[PDB]
């Protein structure tokens, strides 16, 4: 219900929520990734097992979309999905409403406008450099040869569709933390039982159209 | 995490590799096991033949 931000001034008004959330939520995920790969086996063990079966499904998810050279790529949509995935996760299980916080509170990185916003123009940055690489240096994916109007709505599109899948991502997360604090605000929690079936699984494809949503649009890059 | 498959898979890439060559040296060397006979009968009887003209 505190969204905004607590005043941890740092040369500018910043959120105190992206910053908490998204710091523990990399933390974690480097610490789950770095430690459970000093010593791997060549035979798919305990984690290993998990951690090459999720990039394995990135590597699919990568080679039937972009083009030739996705590879590159598999490194940025892989740790989207993985961030996208244990925020997911985290969103729906770490407890967070028995701790206080004075100014605000703290749920989830994608639950305010930073690190939605932060996604999209990342993305809107490599699609623009991709383009001026893959494509000329003069004109990219802009040019119109067939159609004399296709100009403005060329850069406008390429404006719009970042902010459209940051838009995707806030009316995902947002929706969910307004289901679980409104059911769990409700009575005790014998509500939720059948709830939190499904706030799994829409959160699991969540992270996993967010994945195919960022290859497409590393595909259109490409092209 | 990609090496360790990767290994697995040049596995069965270095076996076929292996068994066409392999295959190109057993037509090559049943090749050479039926020439060298067929060489040494041949050129027996051409020796035979051109000795023959003189002895006749």
């Amino acid at each position: 219900v505190g969204q905004h931000f607590y005043w941890q001034i740092g040369g500018f008004q910043i959120h105190g929520q992206v910053l908490i959330t998204s710091w523990v939520v990399i933390a974690i995920l480097l610490g789950s990734a770095a430690i459970a790969v000093r010593s791997p086996q060549t035979i798919p063990t305990g984690g290993q097992n998990f951690f090459e079966y999720v990039l394995e499904f990135i590597r699919d998810v990568s080679k039937t979309q972009i083009g030739e050279e996705y590879r590159p790529w598999v490194p940025f949509i892989g740790t989207m999905f993985l961030f996208i995935f244990v925020s997911n996760w985290s969103g729906a299980l770490l407890p967070w409403k028995i701790i206080q916080l004075p100014h605000g509170e703290l749920a989830a990185p994608t639950n305010d406008i930073n690190t939605t916003v932060a996604l999209a123009l990342l993305t809107s940055v490599a699609y623009f450099y991709a383009g001026l690489t893959k494509k000329g240096l003069g004109y990219f994916g802009k040019y119109i040869q067939p159609t004399p109007i296709l100009l403005p709505i060329n850069i406008l599109e390429d404006f719009t569709k970042p902010l459209s899948l940051s838009f995707r991502l806030f009316g995902n997360i947002l929706a969910d933390e307004l289901v679980v604090v409104v059911l769990v605000s409700l009575v005790p929690l014998v509500v939720p039982i059948p709830v939190m079936f499904l706030g799994l699984f829409t959160s699991g494809i969540q992270a996993l159209i967010f994945a195919t949503l960022a290859a497409a649009y590393i595909g259109e890059s490409l092209e | 995490l990609g090496d360790f498959m990767d290994k697995r898979d040049a596995s069965i890439k270095e076996q076929l590799s292996g068994v066409k060559d392999t295959s190109s040296e057993v037509k090559q060397l049943e090749e050479q096991a039926n020439a060298v006979m067929r060489a040494a009968r041949a050129e027996i009887s051409a020796a035979l033949n051109k000795m023959k003209k003189e002895t006749q």
